[PDB]
């Protein structure tokens, strides 16, 4: 795309979490099969996502912007995560019951095989395997939300919006700050 | 001038009591109504085959709006936009100008149908008679934007309608 | 002038009362049934 | 070959067992409700095409917005056409849920509902004629028939 | 060759019941001056099959606040209720005789009520629970009086099993030493199947959709055969007790033709109660079975403990 | 053993229908098609709150008449007696009671709900 529009903007978001996203759902549904395996108990990968509505925001700006033409921006979150801690505030909001277990890096590429031969939208696969496993790289020569006058919201503020769904009947109307805030690095 | 209603005493006749206590019992207006509906059973039901069948209809219909014309091929319009001030839902919008011949006809005029009361006050407004309301009625669409019609559509409907709003318009003239 | 009107003598009658049949028999001949048929049905 | 014919039958079928047993549910709000009800009469009697009325959300398919659209109102008609399973349908009855219709420049009217709900079929009138109803729910019921999902799943 | 005979009883009662919602629509069509489903195909043949094929591929839609067990288990128990309802019926043989049949369709009856009460109560709703309270109150209305009617007319039978039904009435019908049981029977199987005039349960007037106003399509269907398969068996029953045909040992599809054609206009007369007359409050019903059906029941049951002694005609209990 | 068979049968009839009424069509959940319906607007408290019931007396002498009736069911049993006499007066007597305790019911507004 680039070698062939030379003013074409480039936008490449980290990981995107929303109320009809595929990441944060996909960690509360994962609790159906088990008990949340992970590749070295997942604390080896880190993640920094972005909500939706920001990219939304500053994609609209990327177009009003004048300066944005040949741009190659990075949309990243406020915040950098491991993913074992994320994973357990995914699972402390959704009041759910918490149990890691380590898995093989071979051992789960043949799950996602499993998985993925189903003839509708597979659950899961060996590359969303891998994807979900990548650590987030940091390329701080491209600008990012910042510049476009869009103020990033952490997942604090919007992880319950996405995953009260996901609760039982009991815990359906427990507020923002009962649950412990996710550790950073 | 006024009637009681509902006061009729019952009557104490040991007789009459004892033809309450079967009725009690045995549950007769009950029947009664089990009989009335069995009746009812046995009848032609009102039932018309849609769309085979119409119901019935006058000449003084107010469908679908149509514009007409003098039966030269001249239309019948003059831009005299009684009809845009004597809507009551604004749903007629009217902008005039003289065309090459010097003749007073519009350039924009549009009917608003998701607007329009459907109330037939721009046809008895019209001194002309362009404006109709005419008879079709089997006008729904799929989309909103399909239902504003402008100046080429309202004639379309004049064009495709006019065989029968003449005939409508022959019948009923002289009522109004 | 040609107008709707009613004829000269006017329409004809329109009924407006309450016309309910009251049918059934008497309530001695219900009793009267039943008894036979309870009779009859015991025996 | 033989998957394509399987899945336009199976389109076909599914499409056929949809638009022959519409369930409209009990909605109505204004003038439009009553000429509804007089599309439900024995005159009329869209109990022939397999359209029975449905009170409970839960249990329609077709939802039918016949009357004014306050916006007293607006929040009740969007969550009752939430919380109706999929694969749901609107239909638009009257002026009035067209476009606002007589009240479209008043303070507390909500110009047309498909500024709320997705609207399928757009019933022209004030009120429409009950042959004007029946022959949206019959452009409904024909616009069902041309859906294609499962041939669209097998080509994707 | 026992599954077999399982699957031809269990196959065509459901089939049935699709053409008795088609049957009741078209007559609920016909006496309101309209017509019935006659569209679709000739004569709207191929309406319950279009209804069937619709509900089954519609959303199940589970509450979140619903507590999800008991939301599933419910459906399940009144269609397994229904349908193990009709096993010892016999036409003219029953599917498995049993010594005590009419005790098990009495236990079963008071077992398919859970189902509602359950539908109700799980799924987390006001309108539910209210669904549930009034078939709580219907069914403490209706069961001493429908247990004590079936006492007092079984006295005459010598035995619960419902083969010697047939035996019993042979000569004539039990219709006629027992008309007025058979007319407080007839009310109490009004009232338990949940049928007009003693709906109360499933209101979409009270009501919006009664215990099943959250049930989305297919759970909801499971309701609704079981329902009317409640009514045809109920149907039948009331056959069974009180209009027993003519049978031959050689020929049994005698007595099948002659019960079928009975139950069948039994049915018609039930769905003819539900379009003639207004629903009753849900107290007033029980001011109806105990007010006015449980005296005359006392003393029609001493009536019929005391004639068998009176007349010598004690039935044999063999 | 043909009851067991015929019971497992229904069973899993029943169950059939249930699970490929779960898995078959597309879904599209949110978090507003499972909320409670309430005619439209939000519900003002919960479902789990106290239903007050006003005919808790009907109740328990729902409890007792079932007994009663209960007790009553062997009557085509013991009408094959020879005791003829005694048997017809305790089943006569024992109905006069259940009798006696409905009236006594009936004079004391027992059956009329509360409020
Ligand atoms: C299956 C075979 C056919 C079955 C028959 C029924 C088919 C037709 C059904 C018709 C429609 C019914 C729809 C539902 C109606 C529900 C309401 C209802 O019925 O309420 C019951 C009604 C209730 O009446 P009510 O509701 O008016 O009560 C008034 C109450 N107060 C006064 C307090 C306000 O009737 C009864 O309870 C009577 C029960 C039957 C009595 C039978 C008596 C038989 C004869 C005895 C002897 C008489 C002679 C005298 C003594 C001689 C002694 C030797
Ligand atoms: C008792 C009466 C009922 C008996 C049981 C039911 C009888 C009919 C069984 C077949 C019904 C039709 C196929 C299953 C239902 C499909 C529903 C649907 O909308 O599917 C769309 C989906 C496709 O949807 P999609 O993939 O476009 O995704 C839609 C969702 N978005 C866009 C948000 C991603 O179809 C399928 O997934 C295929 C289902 C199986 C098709 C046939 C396979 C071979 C069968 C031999
Ligand atoms: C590998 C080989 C097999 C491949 C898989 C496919 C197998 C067969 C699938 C079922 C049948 C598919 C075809 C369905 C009909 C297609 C033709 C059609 O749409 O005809 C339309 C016609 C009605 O026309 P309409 O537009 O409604 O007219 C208005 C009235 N003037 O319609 C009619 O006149 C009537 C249509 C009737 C449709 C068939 C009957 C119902 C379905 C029966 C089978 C499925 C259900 C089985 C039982 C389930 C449990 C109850
Ligand atoms: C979590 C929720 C619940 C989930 C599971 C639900 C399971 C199904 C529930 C519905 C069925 C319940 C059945 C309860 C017992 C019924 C007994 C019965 O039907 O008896 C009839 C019959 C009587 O026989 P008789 O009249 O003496 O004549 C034989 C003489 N030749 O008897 C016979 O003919 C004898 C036949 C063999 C009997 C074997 C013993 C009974 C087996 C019971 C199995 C377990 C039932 C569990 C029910 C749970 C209900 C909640
Ligand atoms: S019928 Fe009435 S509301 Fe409609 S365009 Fe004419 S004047 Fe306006
Ligand atoms: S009233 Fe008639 S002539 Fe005048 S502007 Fe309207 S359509 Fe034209
Ligand atoms: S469109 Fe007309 S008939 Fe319908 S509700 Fe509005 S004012 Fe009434």
């Amino acid at each position: 795309v680039r070698e062939t529009f030379p003013e074409a903007t480039i936008i490449k978001p980290a990981d995107i979490f929303g109320r009809e996203d595929r990441f944060l759902n996909y960690f509360a549904n994962i609790r159906w099969f088990g008990g949340v395996p992970l590749i070295s108990l997942g604390k080896k990968t880190v993640k920094q996502p972005v909500y939706i509505v920001d990219v939304t925001k500053g994609i609209i700006n990327a177009i009003k912007d004048p300066d944005a033409r040949g741009k190659t921006f990075a949309f990243v979150g406020p915040n950098r995560y491991l993913l074992f801690d994320l994973v357990q505030y995914v699972f402390a909001v959704a009041h759910r019951p918490f149990l890691p277990y380590p898995m093989p890096h071979f051992a789960y590429r043949w799950i996602g095989r499993l998985f993925e031969i189903s003839p509708f939208e597979p659950w899961t696969t060996r590359d969303k395997v891998e994807r979900i496993h990548t650590t987030d790289r940091t390329l701080p020569h491209l600008p990012g939300l910042e510049d476009l006058g869009v103020q990033a919201t952490p997942l604090e503020l919007k992880a319950i919006e996405v995953l009260r769904r996901h609760r039982t009947y009991r815990w359906l109307s427990s507020e923002i700050e009962d649950v412990q805030p996710a550790k950073t690095v | 001038t006024y009637k009681y209603v509902n006061l009729r005493e019952p009557s104490m006749d040991m007789k009459s009591v004892t033809d309450r206590a079967a009725q009690t019992l045995l549950w007769t207006e009950l029947i009664r109504g089990l009989g009335m509906t069995l009746s009812y059973l046995f009848r032609e039901p009102a039932t018309i085959n849609y769309p085979f069948e119409k119901g019935p209809l006058s000449p003084r219909f107010r469908g679908e709006h149509a514009l007409r014309r003098y039966p030269s091929g001249e239309e019948r319009c003059i831009a005299c936009k009684l009809c845009e001030a004597v809507c009551p839902a604004q749903a007629i919008t009217i902008e005039a100008e003289p065309r090459a011949d010097g003749s007073r006809r519009t350039t924009r005029y549009d009917i608003d149908m998701t607007k329009c009361i459907y109330c037939g006050f721009c046809q008895e407004a019209c001194p002309v008679d362009a404006i109709v309301e005419g008879p079709n009625f089997e006008f729904s669409t799929e989309t909103h934007e399909e239902l504003l019609y402008n100046k080429e559509k309202l004639l379309n409907n004049g064009d495709k309608w006019e065989a029968e709003i003449a005939a409508n318009i022959q019948a009923d003239y002289l009522y109004r | 002038v040609k107008q709707d009107m009613p004829p000269v003598g006017g329409y004809g009658p329109i009924d407006y009362k309450r016309n309910l049949p009251r049918r059934g028999l008497s309530g001695y001949s219900m009793f009267a049934v039943g008894i036979g048929a309870l009779l009859f049905g015991y025996w | 070959s033989r998957g394509e014919y399987v899945v336009a039958k199976l389109d076909d079928l599914i499409n056929w067992a949809r638009r022959s047993s519409l369930w409209p549910m009990t909605f109505g709000l204004a003038c439009c409700a009553v000429e509804m009800m007089h599309m439900a009469a024995p005159r009329y009697d869209m109990d022939r095409f397999g359209v029975v009325f449905r009170a409970s959300p839960r249990q329609s398919d077709v939802m039918i917005v016949a009357g004014t659209l306050t916006n007293k109102m607006a929040p009740a008609l969007r969550k009752v056409y939430d919380q109706m399973p999929e694969p749901r349908y609107v239909v638009s009855m009257g002026s009035c849920a067209n476009g606002g219709g007589y009240y479209h420049y008043s303070y507390s009217v909500v110009r047309g509902c498909d500024r709320i709900v997705p609207v399928d079929i757009y019933v022209p009138g004030c009120p429409p004629t009950a042959e004007a109803l029946l022959y949206g729910i019959l452009q409904l019921q024909k616009k069902i028939k041309r859906e294609k999902r499962l041939r669209i799943w097998y080509r994707r | 060759m026992f599954m077999i005979n399982v699957l031809t009883l269990i196959i065509p009662i459901l089939l049935a019941v699709a053409f008795l919602t088609l049957v009741e629509r078209k007559v609920l069509g016909y006496m309101q001056f309209r017509k019935g489903p006659n569209v679709v195909g000739p004569y709207g043949l191929l309406q319950p099959i279009a209804d069937a094929i619709k509900l089954f591929i519609k959303e199940p839609l589970r509450p979140a606040t619903s507590s999800i067990s008991m939301f599933i288990l419910a459906p399940i128990l009144a269609l397994t209720l229904a349908l193990t309802m009709w096993i010892p019926l016999p036409m003219p043989y029953p599917l498995i005789n049993m010594n005590l049949g009419v005790l098990f369709m009495l236990a079963m009856s008071s077992l398919a009520v859970y189902s509602i009460l359950w539908s109700g109560w799980a799924s987390n709703s006001k309108y539910a629970l209210i669904g549930a309270l009034r078939a709580v109150a219907q069914t403490i209305s209706y069961e001493v009086t429908l247990a004590i009617i079936l006492l007092s007319v079984l006295l005459m039978n010598g035995s619960f099993t419902l083969s010697t039904l047939i035996i019993t009435q042979e000569q004539v019908w039990l219709i006629f030493p027992a008309w007025p049981l058979a007319m407080m029977w007839f009310i109490s199987t009004l009232a338990e199947t949940n049928r007009a005039p003693f709906d109360l349960t499933e209101g979409e007037s009270e009501l919006v959709s009664g215990f099943n106003v959250e049930y989305a399509a297919g759970p909801f269907a499971l309701f609704f055969m079981a329902e009317y398969a409640n009514i045809i068996m109920m149907n039948i029953f009331t056959t069974t007790l009180f209009l027993g045909a003519f049978h031959n040992p050689y020929m049994p599809e005698l007595y099948t033709i002659n019960f079928t054609i009975k139950s069948l206009l039994l049915s018609i007369t039930f769905l003819w109660i539900r379009a003639s007359y207004p629903r009753f409050r849900y107290d007033q019903l029980m001011h109806l079975l105990w007010k006015n059906f449980l005296p005359l029941t006392l003393a029609l049951c001493m009536w019929h403990v005391s004639l068998p002694i009176l007349l010598s005609s004690i039935p044999p209990q063999t | 053993m043909n009851l067991m068979i015929t019971l497992l049968t229904n069973f899993t009839l029943a169950t059939l229908l249930v699970t490929i009424a779960f898995w078959l069509p597309q879904l599209n959940v949110y978090s507003e098609k499972t909320s409670p319906y309430e005619c439209g607007f939000d519900p003002m408290g919960s479902a789990r709150l106290p239903f007050s019931m006003k005919f808790f007396l009907v109740a328990i002498t729902f409890l007792l008449f079932d007994l009663e009736i209960a007790l009553l069911l062997p009557l085509p049993w013991a009408s094959q007696t020879t005791n003829l006499n005694t048997m017809l007066t305790m089943a006569l007597l024992l109905i006069f009671l259940l009798a006696v305790s409905l009236a006594y019911e009936w004079t004391q507004k027992g059956l009329e709900w509360t409020e």
